[PDB]
């Protein structure tokens, strides 16, 4: 099976934070 | 473009200074996001405030995916510069991005307590609302694991508690896949969860821990939540076989010590299959040690070292041909 994930691979909120 | 990088870092590190001085000079990116989003992004509220009264700077802008500095200021959890955005700055508290998410989305999916308690009391949002993968604001906490921002979201809306994403996920399937077990024992215990919802692929909760290798919530949920260790998906495939696939030793010890069988899924195949075919070692001599069937047969007639050989994993083969000629 593969993992359940709410969101893209799009990087724009993950990458707001200085942890990219 | 030397204009933008100075904007987008005074407004960035908090330099009033600099903007004014940008700003004075006339001179007021690739995502197109503005020093609005900037200043929002790490709640220098001064900045903001005059990027947007003063400079005369819209604060209603959205970047390429549609987030305006509003959802910016919920993700980073910067609540003053937030409120000053909805209330004072022109921000409306619905506002969607081109995936459907609201900033109370976002101030679950970043963890913040504060800026969902203050969104959901003072601030009118709806916490009933989908982005376009399904997902509530309860399913963003749960899977983040913040589980004061979760306590807020059921008590305001209680029906998210057995609510399914699109592809069928509720807030409980995304605790245990993510290895929340605080958030885990709340769902279940006191809000009633039920973990027994699949999602659409037929796995459960327990599934999902096996298949991550959460060990702490799979044996909570076996031992204290009336879910079995036989449970199956819909091709019969069991807790034990999503640990040995996806190399998860300890989940699969605790199975074999606790007394779950060494079953076959609809297709014939063991975890021993499954580990096997996936070249994970380890998990293939704690099933052969605790008595796997060496020899059984899936449905296309192969036993693990078969598909071991099949699928390039050499050390697996090698070792589960050789303990059957042991025999």
């Amino acid at each position: 099976g593969q993992i359940k994930v709410l969101d893209g691979e799009d990087q724009y909120y993950k990458c707001l934070s200085p942890g990219a | 473009s030397m204009a933008l990088e100075q904007a987008l870092q005074a407004a960035r590190r908090g330099d009033l200074d600099v903007l004014r001085s940008l700003h004075a000079a006339g001179l007021l990116d690739s995502l197109d996001a503005l020093p609005v989003h900037h200043a929002a992004r790490s709640g220098k509220l001064h900045c903001l405030r005059y990027l947007v009264e003063e400079v005369a700077l819209p604060a209603v802008s959205r970047a390429r995916n549609g987030a305006t500095p509003a959802h910016d200021a919920a993700a980073t959890g910067y609540l003053s510069c937030l409120q000053w955005l909805l209330t004072q700055g022109g921000c409306r508290v619905q506002e969607k991005d081109n995936s459907g998410a609201t900033v109370l989305h976002l101030a679950a999916r970043f963890g913040h307590p504060d800026v969902v308690k203050w969104l959901l009391y003072q601030g009118g949002a709806n916490s009933a609302i989908t982005t376009d993968t399904g997902a509530l604001p309860i399913h963003y906490a749960a899977a983040k694991g913040d589980l004061p921002s979760l306590k807020l979201l059921v008590g305001h809306y209680p029906e998210g508690v057995n609510a399914q994403t699109n592809n069928g996920a509720t807030p409980l399937y995304l605790a245990c896949q993510e290895g929340h077990l605080e958030v885990t024992k709340y769902l279940v215990q006191e809000c009633s969860a039920d973990p027994h919802l699949r999602a659409q692929d037929g796995m459960t909760p327990l599934h999902a821990a096996a298949q991550m290798g959460h060990n702490p919530v799979l044996v909570w949920l076996v031992s204290f939540a009336d879910v079995s260790f036989s449970e199956q998906d819909h091709d019969g495939a069991t807790a034990m076989h999503f640990a040995a696939s996806r190399g998860h030793t300890k989940v699969l010890s605790w199975l074999l010590l606790h007394g779950a069988e060494i079953s076959q899924d609809l297709w014939g195949g063991t975890p021993l299959h499954d580990a096997a075919e996936n070249g994970e070692l380890e998990c293939c001599q704690i099933l052969a040690v605790n008595g796997a069937g060496l020899d059984v047969r899936d449905h296309d007639g192969y036993t693990a070292a078969d598909l071991a050989e099949f699928n390039g994993h050499t050390h697996c083969s090698r070792y589960l041909r050789t303990v059957q000629t042991l025999s």
